[PDB]
């Protein structure tokens, strides 16, 4: 029950910078013999997680005196010197003074320039409609970075229920996909259908709308 | 070198059971603790179950605490889970892990066995075409698309034009959406490319043998 | 249980599905489904021989 | 306590 917060959730990296992540632990993670049981391991795509640093600053086999770890009682840092292309993956803490429990963990990625998203807005088909069923669909394709905000707005007013997203794993882009799934029924009890979004790159949100009628 | 290997995972319905297996290799298997660690299609991961290097001692958290049985065949290098009364929320990649002799802590991990707990059908994806909104007359590139909806199990494969579109589309990862499975993909293109070239997009879902074609015409 | 295939030959949606069914009744009726489902409207046919049904759309 | 959910220190 010992909770474990990794901060930030993503960082972002060029091939060379140094790169810092912290884990806070929601209590000591000293144990009563004296030692500190908080353990950094790295997970790439389709692999399972591999053993970094342990017990606080301990390199395990083979990793690269590249990677460095700190801290002390509830706060820790795992470091890179320097981030190489096979560092990216994501970075989880665990601690095993008490039952076992891990970070959440913070994805290493390539940084890439800021890029706004492309918006494209997809009434149901005419299939789906014939089916009784209505999904509504929005794109958001090419952004960078991946924090990304996006509300469905049906004749003004906000639909958060019914909305499912999807996002393409990192050109280092990202892209999304947003539906909302309505009845055939509840889709004709409105008329105007907008997708907005809103990304770092703009202060205004990028709107895209159909109306049902047309 | 220290190697484990599990497998056994599969899809269960939920109130149901499976044994998950774990091969470990290149140490002395009978004096380490070992552990099964689960991580979610959230990719959070949960430990899951502990057993002493004897056998004779054996942990879980309250999430599964009678329901999963850990046990380890010392002869045969082998660690096992048993799980009982399956649910959706068990539904994951389940890793097997060791303990290190001189610190409590996970040293190495397999490479992972999926389970997933579900009462669904095997049922063949709806296809329906995103085309743009109609009477855009910019002249500036269009966007089109496919979503493949209420398909199951996992997983499905489309490509646009069989393949020879390759550039400019995403094809986004799957969602459970009613108990079911849904993707969708873009395909972006020059407005003179299409609707005067056709776009298609190619699905198939190999658990329903379906392999269908859905040519996207304008609105 | 036996197997039944689907050829789905529509005007936008061409392919092929096949199902698991007591015969060939039951697999009509998940078909019809499936083929509604996917917004097609047409002729069903059957060929006994390959236990094949095949819809399709004007 | 020496051994555990967490493992043991031999």
């Amino acid at each position: 029950n010992i909770v474990m917060t990794q901060t930030p959730l993503s960082l972002p990296v060029s091939l060379g910078d140094q790169a810092s992540i912290s884990c806070r632990s929601s209590q000591s993670l000293v144990h009563s013999n004296g030692n500190t049981y908080l353990h950094w391991y790295l997970q790439k795509p389709g692999q399972s997680p591999k053993l970094l640093i342990y017990t606080v600053s301990n390199r395990f086999s083979g990793v690269p005196d590249r990677f460095s770890g700190s801290g002390s009682g509830t706060d820790f840092t795992l470091k890179i010197s320097r981030v190489e292309a096979e560092d990216l993956g994501v970075y989880f803490c665990s601690q095993s003074t008490h039952f076992p429990t891990f970070g959440g963990g913070t994805k290493l990625e390539i940084k890439r320039a800021d890029a706004a998203p492309t918006v494209s807005i997809f009434p149901p088909s005419s299939e789906q409609l014939t089916s009784g069923g209505a999904s509504v669909v929005c794109f958001l394709n090419n952004f960078y970075p991946k924090d990304i905000n996006v509300k469905w707005k049906i004749d003004g007013k906000e639909r958060q229920n019914g909305v499912l997203n999807s996002w393409t794993d990192q050109d280092s882009t990202y892209s999304m996909s947003s539906t909302l799934t309505l009845t055939k029924d509840e889709y004709e009890r409105h008329n105007s259908y907008t997708c907005e979004a809103t990304h770092k790159t703009s202060t205004s949100p990028i709107v895209k709308s159909f109306n049902r009628n047309e | 070198d220290v190697k484990l290997v599990e497998s056994g995972g599969g899809l269960v319905k939920p109130g149901r059971s499976l044994k998950l297996s774990c091969a470990a290799s290149g140490f002395t298997f009978s004096d380490y603790y070992m552990f099964w660690v689960r991580q979610t299609p959230e990719q959070r991961l949960e430990w899951v179950a502990t057993i002493s290097d004897g056998g004779a001692y054996t942990y879980y958290p309250d999430s599964v605490k009678g329901r999963f049985t850990i046990s380890r065949d010392n002869a045969k290098n082998n660690l096992y889970l048993q799980m009982n009364s399956l649910k959706s929320e068990d539904t994951g990649m389940y890793y097997c892990a060791r303990d290190p002799l001189e610190y409590y802590g996970m040293d190495y991990w397999g490479q992972g066995t999926s389970v997933a707990v579900s009462s669904a059908k095997t049922t063949a994806p709806s296809v329906y075409p995103l085309a743009p909104v109609c009477g855009d007359t910019t002249g500036s590139s269009v966007t089109l698309g496919c979503l493949v909806k209420g398909y199951f199990p996992e997983p499905v494969t489309v490509t646009w034009n069989s393949g020879s579109l390759s550039s400019g589309v995403h094809t986004f990862p799957a969602v459970l959406q009613s108990d079911l499975y849904t993707l969708s993909s873009s395909v972006n293109v020059t407005s003179s490319t299409w609707p005067s070239q056709s776009i298609t997009c190619n699905v198939a879902h190999p658990a329903s043998s379906t392999k269908v074609d859905k040519k996207i015409v304008p609105r | 249980v036996t197997t039944y295939k689907l050829v789905i030959n529509g005007k936008t949606l061409k392919g092929e599905t096949t199902t698991k069914a007591v015969d060939a009744a039951t697999a009509e009726k998940v078909f019809k489904q499936y083929a509604n489902d996917n917004g097609v409207d047409g002729e069903w046919t059957y060929d006994d021989a390959t236990k094949t049904f095949t819809v399709t759309e004007k | 306590a020496n051994g555990g959910a967490s493992g043991q220190v031999k």
